[PDB]
This record gives C-alpha cells, structure tokens and sequence, in this order.
C-alpha cells in the first residue's frame, strides 16, 4: 500500500501530496452551522459548495445544508453580484433561514467581488425581509486552511452582530475553536458545573450530532441564537480556545465592543484542561467543584494505571494546529514522545509551541513541520518507525502499510460510526483518549504475540 | 392540480417560470414530453450539482491509475478528489503503477494568484516525474487558473519535451458550463485527440471496449469476468482500472459498448467517425439489462461459438443466483422508489428495481442533457445554451490508414431493425411507466414535496440527500458510492445490491423512531 | 490456540471447563463495597478473600479491601466463631469501618457456622462499638454464582438496616443489579435528569472507579450511606433492575417494610432503557425531559446510520443473566442475531426470556444454554462460525483462535484500561456499544481486505 | 521510639504481643535476630496470604502443562487459577499437549455437599481422560472436600486402574496449614513418591535440574538459554514449562539448583537422601546472582571446558547489556525500596536492586519460614506449630538400586569451605544491611506505617497492595506477576526489569497529582 512512496527523501518545493489541510470555505460553513436558523451560503462556483457539504456529511453522518451562488462563465467576467442577489431571493422564499452567512471561494476572491456592496444593494432593493439578516466573511482558499475559514467566519459574526449596548449580561463568551459538537457539549458542561453563565459561539451541538425523530428539520434545534450573538458585546470576557481558530474573533470583539479576552490552548490533556478551569475560576471567583476535581483525579489515576504501555512510545501526529499543539502536550504528559508532528495549516505558532514543549521535556530528534503532508510523515516513518499514529481518516493508509496502531482524531473522520458523540476535550475527553490509545496498543500486542506469550491480565 | 403543480407552488414567479420546464409528467396521452435540461443552476436553490473540474479530473480522468493527475489550484479541489469517488484500481499484471491512494496538487498560494502559477506548475510536473516516473501526467485547471493568466497548455507542452513522457492539460475550470457535464466533454476532447490511437498493439479477436465505465466498487471487474468467460477480449475500459497504454490502444477493438452515455458518447461518436468502430448502448446493471446486452453483442459478432457460449454463461450465472433473485422480489415487491443521480444511473438501475417488483415513480438527473431523457433522436433539436456555448467542440475525420468497415451497412440496418442499439440510445423517459414524473436538477425543495406527497418506500440518491431523507424515516441508498459496497453491476452485483436493499428496508430501528412517551 | 478443543461436540455431564461464572462471595464483596465506610469480611479460609479481592483489583485497576476470618484446621473442627470474634476486635481497632458486612464461603457453609449467634455474642461481649454495625449474609459457593452472592448481600442489607418509621421520604429505591460503577452513575444521572428523588443501593460509584489524589483513602468517598440504607424502608417504590441480582432484595424489602417493587430488565438497548424511563415517568407523573429524548434519538440515529454493518450479523454472547438478557434484546434491535447465548449462572428465567425474544423475532437455529461454558461456545463456533463475540476477558482466546471481532463486556474485564469509566446502560451506554461493535467489525474488514478493496469512507 | 514501636502502637494488646515477634530490626549489635514466622494469620488484620490449595494446585502443580489438573470443589477455586499466575508453556517439541489455557473442575453443587461428590469426581476424571488423553490427571481438594466425606485418594486410584494413566490426588483443602506454604509441602510429597523416578530415560552428560522455578513471564526459558549455551543439559525444571515425563525423570541429573527454597526444598532434600543427588542454592535473578550461580555450578562440575565456556558466556552476555546496566544505575541510584512477596522473591531480587544503587530498607514474606529469613542453620530449633502439625511428613531412604555418590564427601566439604552453597541457604536477613527491618505477614496497617515513616521511592509487592501504594503517590511494581512483563530472570531479564522500573519512576503523572487550584 502506498507503494510509490520512497524511503529516500527528495525534498519537494512545489508538488503537494496527500495534504494535512483542506481549504477555507468548509471551515466557514461549519462555523455558520453553529448559528441557529442559519443557512451557510457559498459565493462561488457550485462545485465548492457540493464538496464542502459532502465532507461534513461523510464525517458526521448527518445532513449539512448550504446554498451557492452557482457562478457561470459569465460571472467569471462580470462578477457574482447578480448571482448572489438572485440567490438571496430564492433562499428566503423557499428555505426561510433567519440568517444567511456568506463565505467566498478562490473564484470570487480572485475576481475581487465586493460583498459589502452587494449586501448593501440587497438591503436597498428590499431583498432582505424584515427581521432577516445577511452576513459575510471572505475566505480565499489560497490562504491558510479550513481552520482559517472557521476563524474568518467567527470574525464575520462579530463584525455584523456583536453589540455593546451597556446592558451587562454577566456572562463569559467562549469561542471553542474548530472542534466537534461533542467537544462543544463538554465545554458547556464544564461551564455549567462551575456555575458560570456563558455564550458559546459558534456551537454546532444539536446541529451536526442530532437525533432522528422521523421528521427532517432543515434548521436543527441547536446553534447559538442570533440574539445571543448580538449579546456577546455585553459580556465580561471572551475565552478564545485555540489561537488559530478563535483569536481573530476574540480580538475583533475586543476592538468592536471592548470585551477583553484571554487566549487558551484547546483543552486537551492535563495542563491544557487545568489552564481552562483555572481561567474560569480566576475570572469569576468561583471554586472548582468536587465533580470536576473527581474527573481530573480519575484521569490522573488512569494515566498512572496505564503508564507502562505509554512510557517512551513514539507517536506520529498530523492535524490542525490548535488540537495538535494540545494533543502533543498531552502525549508528553503521558510519558510518550511526539516524534513526528505535522500540520498543513501555515503559521509560526505551531512550530514555536511544539518545539518549546519538546525542549522542556528534554526530547531531541523529533521532526516538527508546518505545511507538511501525509507523504512527508510516511517517508519519515520509513526511515525511523513509530509506535502510534494519530490523525484523521487518511492516516489509515499509513497505519495499514506500516502496521502502526491507529487513533482517529480531528477532521475529517469519515469511516467510523458514533465518534462524533465522544469528546476529546476536558478531563472526560482525556480519559477517552487514554483508553483509545492503550486499547489500540494492546490490541496489536495481543494479535501479534506468540501463543506462549499470550496473557490473561494486562 | 397535479404533483408538478404542487412542486412548483412555492417558487417565486421568476424561478417558477424557469423551473417548470425541468419537470414533466409522462402520460398515456403524451408519453414523450420535451424537458428542459443542461441549463444553468438557479442560484440559491440548493442543487446537488458539482463543477466542470469534478467531471473532468474527479470523474473521467482520475481512474487512469498509472497517470499522475496534478490539480493546478488551491488545495481543496485536490483534497475533495482524495478517494471519495470509489473507482477501484490494482497494479496492472500485479506490478504496474497505481496512484489511487494519492492526490497531487500545486497548492496555489497568494503569490501564485498575484503573479501566476506557471512556475510552480512546471516545478510540480518535474517533481512528479522525477519521483514517480509515471506513464503520463495530467494537469487540471481549477477556478482561478484562467483568470490569473496561466497557459497550462503551453506549460504542459514544454514539460512533455523536457521530461520525455506525455503531459496533458485540461482547461476544466469549475465555472465552465453548468455542471459536471462540461468536464466530461473537456476530458473526452483531449483523450480522443492526444491519447486514443497513439498505441501500437496488435488487435486481438473478439475485441470490445467498455466505454463510460469507471469500476465503482469493482463493477468493471465483474462485467469483465462474464465477458471473458464468454470469450471476448476486453481491450479497454474507459476508464475504470485503466492503464494509460490501454487508453492509447482503445482503437484496437471491433465494438464499443457505451454504459454511461452522458460522459463518453463524445468519444463513442468520434471513434466511429475516425476508425469505423461501431458502438452499442449497453447496460450491465440488472439481470434483464445484462442479458439483453450480452445477446445484442452476440448478434453484432454473429459467431456461432460466441452465440452458444453467451447462452451457456447466461444460464449458469442465472442458475447460481435465482434463489437470491426470488428472495428480493418476495421481500420488495409492491414497494415504491424514486431515483436521483447524476447523468446515467437513474436510468440504468430501473430494470433491476422493476425485476424486484419495485415501482419507480420519480426519476431525474443532476446534469444529463435532453438526449439522455428523451433519446438521441432529439439531438438535432437541442438549442445551444449560452452558458455552455464556449465548451470546445472538436471534429475528427476518418483516419486514412486505420479506418475500417467493421459491420457492413446492410448488416447494420438488419441489426437495428432487430432492436440492437447501434449508435443509439432511447433515453430514460421511454423506460418509465405512464403516470410518472421526471425532475431535472431536483433541488431540496422539490425533493421534500415529492417525499411528502408520494411517501415512497425508498429514495436512491447521493451523500448530500441521504441523511435528509433518512431523518424523515425513509430509506435512502446511495447510487453513486453504493454505500461503500460493490460491485452492483453484473450478475454478482444484482445479488450484492439486492441484499443491501432488503437489509436496509428491514432494519428494525425504522420502527423505533417514536419514543413510548409520545 | 485452545488446540485441545475439538470440533466434535461433547455433552459433558461432570467436567466443567472454562466457566462462564465464578462463585458467590466476590458478588457479596462487591455489593458491600457499595456501602459507604464498609469493610467487607470474608468468613472462611483466607484464600477466598485473597482471590476475591484480587479479581476486583484486576478488573477495576483499583484497591479492593476486605478482611477475613482466616480459618485454620481448628475451625474446621470447632467452627469459626472464635475467628470472627477476634477479627471484629482487630477490624474496629485498626481499620475503624462504620459497618462490617460479613459474607461466607463454602467452608463456613459446609460447617454450618451460625453467624446470627456469633454476632449476638459479639454484642454481648462489647466487641461492637457504639454507633458501629455488623451485618451478614450467607453465600455458599456451591449455590448459584457471583450474581447470587450479590443478590444475597443486598438481602442482608435489607434484613439488618431497612426500616419503615412512618416518615415518608418521597423517594424511589433503585437496586441497580450486578453492574459496574459507570452504570450506577448513568442510572443516577437519569433519575436526576427526570427530577426524581431516589436511594440507590448498593452503589460502588466513587468506590471502584475513584481518583488518585495522593492520599490513600481506605473508605472511598462513594457508597450508599448507612442512614440512607435505613431510610429505604420509607420509600414509595423499589425498582429492581435485573431480576437475578436485584429481586431478592426488593422482595425482602417489600415483606419487611411494605415498600412495593417493580422488576425491570437491566436497561441495555432501546426497549430496556425505554421500559426503565417509562417506569420512572409512570411512578412519578414526571415528564421525560428533552435531554433524555435527544439521547434516545441520537441512539436511533446511530442505529440507522450504522445499519449496513449490523444486519444479519451472527453474535456469540457469554455472561451474567441480567446483562445478557438485555444485551441479547439489543442485538435483535440492531438487526443482528444472537446465535450462541450462554450464562454460567443457573436458572430457568434466562432460557425462557432468550427463547421468547428469538421466537418473537422469528430467529431459528440459535443455541441458548444455562450452565454452559466457554468450551461449549468454542465447540459451537467450530461447527458454525460467528461474526462477533461479546464476553468478559476470557473470550479473547476464542477471538484470537477463530479470528472473531471481540467486544469486552461484563465481568471480569482484566486486560484493558478505562473500560470501567464507560456505561453500558441507558441511551448513552447503548451509543457506546454500537460504536464499539461497529468499530471492531470495521477494523477486521479494513485489516483483511485486499488493497484494491481498501476504502476511504465507510 | 523506633519503627517497630511505631508499627506496633495501634494494635490491641493481644495482637501487639503476637505481632511483635514477626517484626525485627537487623543491627550491627544484633545482625541475626530471631523472627517468628509460619504461624497462623491473625483474623481481621488484612493479610496478603492465600491458602494451601493455591500453594499446591495454583503454584507447584498447575505449571505441568500436559497433565489435566481437576479442582474438586465449587467453581471459584478453579476460576481463580485461570491464568492469573503467569507460568508460560508451549507444546513440547512443537507438538505436545498444553492445557495452560484451560481450567478444569467438578463445579460442586449443593447436591455434592449433601450427598457426596465422589461420583461427580469419578465422572469428571473419565470425561477428562476420554476428551484429552493427557499424560496424567491431578485431583485437587478444596475447603469442603474432606468435610463432606469425599475420599479423593480412593477415587483417583480406582480411576487410574480403569483408564490406564496416573491419577494423582492432593489433599490441599484451603484451611490446612496457615498459608500457601502447606500446599507446597503437600504437592512435594506426592510428586516425590509418585512421580519422580518413575521414568526410564538415559541420563545425559552435564545434567542439572532447576528446582522451584515456574517460568513466570518466561524466566525459565531465559535461564535455560544461558545454561544450554555453556553446555549443560537442563534435564528438568520443576515445574515451569514442564512435561509430566520430565518430572518423572527428575532423578536423571547430577546437580539440583534450588531457585525458590521455600516451595521445593522438600524435594531437594529427599532427592539427596534417596538418589544421592546434591543441591545448591541458586539465584538466576540479577547480574551478581546469575554470575555467582554459574560460577558455583562450574566449581561443582570442575570440568575445564565448562569452566572456560562459563566465563566466555558471562563476558559476552554482560557486554551485550552493560550500557543498559549503566543507565539503570544512573537513573535509580540513591533511591529506596521495600519488598514484600510470598516466600522467595523478597530475597532473590535484592542483588539486582543493590546493583542499580537502590537501598532496600524493608523486606518481608507472606508465608516463608524461619529458615528462609534466618538461614537453614536454624532448622533444628524450629518449633512445630499446632496449626501446621497435621501437614504430612514423609521420609525417604537411599534407593538400594539408584543411589549413587555424585560428589564425594571430601569434595563437598572443600566446595562448602570455598563458598559453594551445597545443601545450604543463608536466608534473607544475612543479605540485608544493618538498620533494616523485616516484617513477616505484613498487613495493611503495617504497610501504611512503613510508607508514612520511611517515604520509600518504590514498594514492590503484589496486586492487592499495588494500587493502595500508588493511590498514595508511590510507585509499586509487582514482583509476582511482573506487571505482565518478563522474563525478569537471567541476563535479558535484568534489562527488561530495569527498563520497566525506570519507566515507572519517571512516569510524568506522579508530579501532576495535585490540581492547580490547591497547594
Ligand atoms: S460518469 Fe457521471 S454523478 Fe456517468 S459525473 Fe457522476 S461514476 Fe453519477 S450517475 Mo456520481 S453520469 Fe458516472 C456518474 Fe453517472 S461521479 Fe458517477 S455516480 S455513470
Ligand atoms: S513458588 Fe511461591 S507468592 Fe516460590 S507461592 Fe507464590 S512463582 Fe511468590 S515469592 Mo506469588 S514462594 Fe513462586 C511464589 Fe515465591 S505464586 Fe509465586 S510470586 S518463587
Ligand atoms: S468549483 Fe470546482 S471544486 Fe470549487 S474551487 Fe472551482 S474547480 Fe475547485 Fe478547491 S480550493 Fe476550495 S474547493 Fe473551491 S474554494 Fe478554492
Ligand atoms: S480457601 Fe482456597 S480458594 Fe478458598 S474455597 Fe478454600 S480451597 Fe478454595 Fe473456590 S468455591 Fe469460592 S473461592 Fe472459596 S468460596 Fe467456595
Ligand atoms: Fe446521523
Ligand atoms: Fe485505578
């Protein structure tokens, strides 16, 4: 499998192979589905919209609705203004969202389409019904990755909606980053256990992890409500979880509405979850309750109980920067080694943070690469093997070829059922991760050992 | 006062007026209504359609397994072609190259947009050549490419000289045309002129090609199994599990079999013009489809041993599965279905459903043309639409050295009057029964009205519709991806399909949706 | 592996091989650990106590404390009265439990030791300090299984503690059966979501799934408090979850304190969880909240989304009767087939219930056996294979020899880390089961398929 | 004032008085204190001890892989011997029988208790024979068996005559004696008289047996690898990975090596008396232990080629691991340990810890006797205790046909003077340094006082103690089960053990126990 990948490395400067990212717009689409009664709108050629809706359905095994401007060759000459104006008329009439959240594509960005002007022209024409909203962001796919698209859409939410009206709400805003609905649920559960009022946005819980009830509901029950999105400007503080996905929105809200913010790691593992809980306690004066302390102590108990199977294990990790920074720290906390650590999303922070935690732990000889791909990691593995691989579905090819215990993590995970009901954040998510990691390690040991070395207890 | 009226009701006036033509009801009185097809998508309507790049790179060209396919664009165009379309490939002869597990891109960035991407494209072609030494390289345009000034035709021609293998450019920017269809046409043009007929292989006896067959879920291997058992040489399948060299030698055949009319009819027509090779419409899906196809082939070759072997193989294949066939009919008869796929499968799956006793009430295509709905006889009447007028048309002429008369005109006329579909395709509507409805570019709104009014037992579509339908308590099996199963073509495919369909209908959880407190 | 097991089936009458049960006392020990500040006491030879403590630590990766009478050959002659009287003096002085919960062994039962007399003699001697308690049950290991031992200890709790004082508490008692601490936590969570006051007993949550805090705490935070065990006589109703484990206690409480009871299946899967939620709603007039309804609908969503991998799958199941009855029903609900269904615990109920659900589903050709063992099931598998095996750790040998996807379930699970944090009960537990089942089925498919049949999406 | 006083303080007066003798401190002034050992367990004290059935079936006999071992009892006695003790087995020569993966029992029910269990036992023996055709069948008593009147000796004898293979009964009811120890003795008696010397194999050159070695985690295979490289014939290991036939031919050796003194010394003594075969105490755990053992063996054989190969193999084995050994010492030196195991390993693991720079401050055994603590020289002074007096003693005499002089008397005396432990064992206390404490039958109370007062870096014990110790933030590695690793014996075992130990100490979570919202 992957037979064409050589052991001997010739460094590529132009040919991208098996990327560890996708493009901005699906991140903006995902963020928009975290708004209640929102139809995401893809302003470009319809291929984009179809592909982006499709990956969400493949990952979540759920519907994922979005409209498109359906550019033609004419639009490629005259711009997409006529298309989006037509689209909005059809969307409100046929599908009646409360808000259309527009993002763009490489096509409309190359063309320089002026969304603010189109939207003002829509309003002037009466195309936006009373009580309805159209918002936008710009998501050029030749910049950044899907993480950047998410970040941009959150900025667009703030730009259009957040308002400081002087009516303090006593809440903390939380921007959870590009994490799954189960992670959003777990973060909300922790706020609630701390007894801290909050506004989470975006929030895809109850949108991309919903029930079957026998009736299809185009706009699921979940998502942050428009009125609460407006009210984010009346909050005390914003917690930005994962700088790549969340800081742009947090900083925009500070500038617009004078809401201060604090940047935190995505809360995966011991220190990152601890830092999140401490930030909550420090911001509010609220004590950490026994239930949360119990969960942390159960995680520590599990880390110690399972320790022998973790110490010194070499791990290859690929994924999105916020999650992989925090997961790498957790790998170190477990006594294991982040050996090969890659993201396809550009930016210096990943490099700095990963390098710093490796140095603190005294770990030499790891490879950390920004704008690396799955081809890179496979080549590295051919030169020095690893004990564990953690990535999205596309790692499965390497795992099979190289016989490496494999943990599905991040996005997209398109080949298993129910993963989207499990958090990876918090003490609870950390417990699940340790179980999964040790299960796959032990499964391999027990499949491959000689019969005489087979064990009852482990 | 009918279902068409009910679908149309909620549209705003401008949209209603344009959508009306896309929906027709077949009746005894008027069994062959004209439909509107292959026009622009209405913005904002929630279409299932994709783009020209999908049709060219994702669909027709990608399955060629020993060609390195480079997407010239930002990353998503590449990423979204990484394994989602299930053409299966294996190393040819156990040893040949296979790039199915990879996607290749120039990963365009801001500076490529501002200054052009031709330097990075050249460098990527050379890196791919040096690393992989493939049979050929393809370069596929995406949305920004034309607009930023990149001449990929010139880059490809330069690179091909500098590396010594073929490099083929495809100007399949996604906004071209109105759907995946333009991408088929763009692929076919370059395949015809630059690949087919470039080989040197000696033609074998009883040589056929399967055109417009992409080995989704192993379909092509299953049809080849039966064809080879009868005695045919399967010279090439365009393009499922294909090697580049087999495409180059596609002219070494006596008969082209057209499975997917929409995507490959361009090449079927041009091979007949240039080489004299006749084509028949085939359908390797469903027992009735397969049997009819094999008997039509036998009539074309008119070889006594081939005719006998055809009946022997048919009889043995049917005997092995008849108990399964009987079971599917017992479990499914009387149930109703809708079918909505891209350009072919809404039609080709109908005979199988009919054999199971399932009544197909609704069918449509994302992007098929009037000829796929109404038959090729309407081609002279098709109006040239402004949104596809710039898709290039090429003309071929007989190759003076290679052209041959394969089937003489007298025999051709005889075969046609006997019902053999030589250079013909009657279209989907003809096969549907009276009092059924056709919906071109069916959107979410349309689908919901159909579901509410007709309450079908099952609705076959794709991944974007599947869970929408199933959230409402109705089974939806995917006719693109096969729900990660296959083959669904051929005799073994009928069995695979039928068991999956029965398993879907009889899943117990469908009856558990309402909680006991409600 | 298991090379001595032949294909040709033997109907053994005497030799038990690879049993699907263990003896009563560990079940009583487990129940006793579900009482706060309780030290379990094994009245027999100390080998029993050591073995029984050991299996609990191997399963939970936790301490499991118990004392023993440490019979000698003298006791085998004079009985164990002197031993237990000496034990109680050392237990209260050194270890200071609030309650000693005594169970017996085949030795003390064969000898006919008279616990009520010994306990009355300790009181008379002044060996039981003020405010402290000694209770007992009788747990002959030649009767029943560890499930029966659990049931008997619950009866002992009722016999000694439960009292109707005329002061109605407005609560429902729940006896959760021989289920893990995670299942106890989930059942409590459901009562709390329903807003129904309750007393759960025994309750090993916070006892056999506890945190590491850096100080060893002999009596962990969890366990039902003695005062609440007394107060069970003042409740409105007892729900007995799992007739084998729980009915004896519920019936004893009805006789002693006039608290009515209702018997329910262990709540695994759709109908069994539904029946539990409906019993709660019917008993209290309380409506089912949206959160519980969402969880059920997510389970249905998952059952439908994952259906193709489940339909017609043949399953071999071995374990304890309450859990295996309910799991077998869930297998049917998933569209799969309980092909081989075995418990080591005696009793006709299992046979009747399993046979009846198979008949209702029209399933012919399954083998159901009471007092069957892992050797039986292996022999059956050699004659007609299965697609899935669900059992405790000891099934792993069959799973490897026969190459069957394997789900660890029940007791003891001694070879994985963190399993004891996941419930199997409720809609939440059902979701986890479907994920685990489909994961192991898909893992095998993707490891064994040819390369050309390897898939991205599943 | 001292740690013994601190341990004793909380005991009630009766218990204090009896426990005091089980705890002794070795000092420069009194380096060889007498201990009390092998007495009854105090009821209610929270002991780690097991029963005589464990010692007989679970420990000595179970490892014989081509014998079907039938527990005559209710189900738990059988279930709790299903794989928890990690003796490893493989089919002999790739083809022989192996029942390691199975447990067998009569699954006694109330009817058997009320009416007798002998017919079910007979029927189970016949089912085992007809299904498995093993080399032999064992029948093991449990708590109820004698009390209900079942004569398993008679059942076995009747069955053996019918089926034509040996059937061996063991009256190892759990309440006999005070611990696992009685079960060892009961097993040894029947193995000696009814198994050993029943074979007819031709003795090979340089033949040794390893006695009291059970191949936990592969230990015996690792010993054997090195012994066979030097040129010994490993005639039998009692009983790790043993076939029944090898035990039958245990008399076909020139030297017995005693690894576990407690469990097998009975057979070592009896083989010397009956056959003339000498024994030496051996210790294949730790580099220093192994090296000394191999050098003692070479002294006994006094063969120039064996001696030469002994030194070549020692040098090559050590060279291959010296970098690991250096790392263990670097990472562990200066740390402190306690050891608490059953009857041997508290002692045999000491030299390895000492080589790593670890200071063993506390050691004890569950069930060892005074000779294991103080050395065999104290045997004549050991008082016969009432709770073990009915464990049978058998006597053997020189076999008039098979007895032979292996090492002449004058040479034995010369070898002893030279330090070779022929028919001797110095005991654990001798090896411990001054100021250390020994605790016999250490209970939970005692252990908690030790942990609080001494704050050791690590505490080696078993599964019941492990998590108690680790909940308190102290590493505990299991010296019975090896935490599901091994071999820990032999040269490769030192490396396995050391890496596991370093990995345990340096696990990061130990430093993460206090949450950041607390001091
Ligand atoms: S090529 Fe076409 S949409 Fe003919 S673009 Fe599409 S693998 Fe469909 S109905 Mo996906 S005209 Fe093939 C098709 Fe049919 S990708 Fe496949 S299933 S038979
Ligand atoms: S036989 Fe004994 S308790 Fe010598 S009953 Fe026990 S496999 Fe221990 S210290 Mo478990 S006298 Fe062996 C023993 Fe040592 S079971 Fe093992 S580790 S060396
Ligand atoms: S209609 Fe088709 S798929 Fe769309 S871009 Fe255009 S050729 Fe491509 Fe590629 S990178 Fe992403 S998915 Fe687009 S927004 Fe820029
Ligand atoms: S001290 Fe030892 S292990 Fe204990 S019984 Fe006695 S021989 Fe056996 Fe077997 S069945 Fe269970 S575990 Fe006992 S209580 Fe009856
Ligand atoms: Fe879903
Ligand atoms: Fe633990």
């Amino acid at each position: 499998m992957l037979d064409a990948t050589p052991k001997e490395i010739v460094e590529r400067k132009a040919l991208r192979i098996n990327p560890a990212k996708t493009c901005q717009p699906v991140g903006a689409m995902y963020a928009a589905l975290g708004i209640h009664n929102c139809l995401p709108h893809s302003h470009g050629s319809q291929g984009c919209c179809s592909y982006h809706r499709t990956v969400l359905s493949r990952h979540f095994k759920e519907p994922a609705m979005a409209s498109t401007s359906s550019f033609t060759e004419g639009a490629s000459v005259f711009g997409g203004g006529s298309n989006i104006k037509t689209a909005v008329k059809n969307i409100f009439s046929l599908y009646n969202p409360d808000i259309i959240a527009v993002h763009t594509t490489c096509l409309s960005e190359t063309l320089g389409d002026d969304l603010p002007t189109y939207i003002s022209q829509m309003e002037d024409a009466g195309s936006i019904p009373e009580g309805k909203l159209v918002i936008h962001t710009n998501t050029p796919s030749y910049v950044g990755s899907h993480v950047t698209g998410f970040a941009n859409m959150v900025q667009g939410i703030v730009n259009y909606l957040s308002e400081n009206t002087g009516a303090k709400n006593g809440k903390i805003n939380v921007i959870p980053g590009f994490v799954g609905p189960a992670d959003m649920r777990e973060i909300k559960r922790l706020f609630e256990a701390m007894d801290i009022p909050y506004i989470m946005f975006p929030d895809t819980s109850g949108v991309l992890d919903g029930p079957t009830t026998g009736e299809y509901k185009m706009y699921p029950e979940g998502g942050t409500k428009i009125e609460d999105l407006k009210d984010t400007g009346n909050s005390d503080l914003t917690l930005s979880l994962g700088s790549y996905a969340s800081d742009l929105g947090a900083k925009t809200l500070e500038k617009k509405c004078k809401v201060p913010f604090k940047t935190l790691r995505t809360p995966i593992g011991v220190s990152a979850t601890d830092e999140f809980i401490m930030a909550l306690s420090e911001a509010t004066g609220k004590e950490v309750p026994a239930s949360i302390e119990e969960e942390r102590g159960q995680l520590i108990d599990l880390m110690i109980d399972a320790q022998q199977y973790l110490q010194g294990k070499k791990v290859a990790l690929l994924g999105d920067p916020d999650e992989i920074i925090a997961l790498s720290k957790f790998i170190i906390e477990l006594g294991a080694i982040p050996k090969y650590v890659v993201t396809g999303t550009p930016g210096m922070k990943f490099q700095k943070e990963i390098d710093a935690m490796l140095a603190e732990a005294g770990i030499e000889g790891s490879k950390v690469k920004v704008e690396g791909d799955f081809f890179d990691v496979h080549q590295w593995i051919k030169n020095e093997g690893v004990d564990l691989l953690i990535s999205n579905t596309y790692g499965k090819f390497i795992a099979r070829e190289e016989n490496i215990p494999f943990v599905r993590f991040g996005f997209p995970i398109m080949d298993r059922y129910g993963h989207y009901y499990n958090p990876k954040v918090g003490y609870k998510g950390a417990i699940r991760l340790v179980e999964e990691i040790t299960n796959v390690i032990l499964d391999k040991i027990e499949r491959e050992c000689t019969e005489e070395d087979f064990e009852v207890v482990r | 006062e009918n279902l068409k009226d009910e679908i149309l009701e909620k549209y705003i006036p401008k949209t209603k007026k344009t959508r009306s033509g896309h929906i027709v009801i077949k009746t005894e009185e008027t069994p062959n209504p004209e439909i509107v097809a292959n026009t622009r998508t209405v913005p904002g309507i929630i279409t299932a359609r994709g783009c020209a790049y999908a049709g060219c790179k994702g669909v027709v060209m990608g399955p060629i397994k020993d060609m390195v396919h480079i997407t010239h664009g930002p990353i998503g165009c590449s990423f979204y072609t990484w394994g989602g379309r299930r053409f299966k490939s294996k190393p040819e002869n156990g040893t040949g190259l296979n790039f199915n597990e990879y996607v290749f891109s120039t990963d365009m960035q801001e500076s490529d947009i501002v200054f052009g991407g031709v330097n990075k494209l050249k460098d990527a072609i050379h890196e791919a050549y040096e690393m992989f030494h493939p049979a050929a390289i393809g370069v596929y345009a995406t949305c920004p490419v034309g607009l930023i000034g990149d001449d990929i035709l010139a880059v490809a021609a330069t690179a091909s000289k500098e590396i010594g293998i073929p490099v083929h450019a495809f100007s399949c920017e996604g906004y071209k045309g109105v759907s995946q269809s333009a991408g088929h046409h763009i692929a076919n043009n370059t395949v015809m002129t630059d690949i087919i007929g470039k080989g040197n292989k000696e033609q074998k006896k009883y040589s056929i090609n399967v055109l417009g067959e992409y080995n989704i879920g192993g379909d092509a291997w299953e049809m080849d199994r039966v064809l080879e058992k009868i005695g045919y040489h399967v010279n090439a399948t365009l393009t499922g599990d294909a090697t580049y060299e087999k495409v180059q030698n596609a002219d070494k055949a006596d008969l082209n079999l057209v499975q997917c009319h929409r995507s490959i009819n361009y090449i079927a027509e041009m091979m007949e013009t240039k080489y004299g090779i006749p084509w028949i419409k085939c359908n390797f899906i469903g027992v009735d489809g397969i049997v009819e196809t094999l008997r039509d082939m036998a009539k074309c070759f008119d070889d006594p041993e081939l005719t006998k072997r055809t009946e022997e193989v048919i009889a043995e294949e049917i005997a092995a599965i008849q108990d399964d066939l009987d079971y599917f009919k017992e479990k499914l008869q009387g149930k109703t279905a809708c079918l909505y796929v891209g350009g072919s499968r809404s039609h080709t799956y109908m005979n199988m459903l009919k054999s199971f006793g399932v009544d197909s009430l609704v069918a449509g295509f994302e992007f098929a043309h009037r000829d796929d709905y109404e038959g090729r006889e309407v081609i002279p009447t098709i109006k040239i639409d402004a949104d596809s007028k710039n898709i290039p048309e090429i003309t071929v002429t007989p190759d003076e050295q290679k052209y041959r008369v394969v089937i003489p005109e007298d025999k051709v006329e005889e075969l046609k009057k006997a019902g053999v579909p030589l250079s013909s395709y009657g279209g989907m509507m003809k096969e549907m029964h009276d009092g059924t409805i056709l919906i071109d570019d069916m959107n979410h709104h349309d689908m919901e009205v159909v579901l509410e009014k007709l309450k079908p037992d099952m609705f076959f579509a794709g991944i974007k519709e599947k869970f929408v339908i199933q959230k409402g308590g109705v089974l939806s099996k995917q006719l693109h991806s096969y729900d990660y199963n296959g083959p669904y073509a051929g005799f073994r495919g009928v069995v695979n399909f039928g068991h999956e369909l029965v398993n879907g209908i009889y899943t117990p959880a469908w009856k558990m949706i309402t909680p006991p407190w409600k």
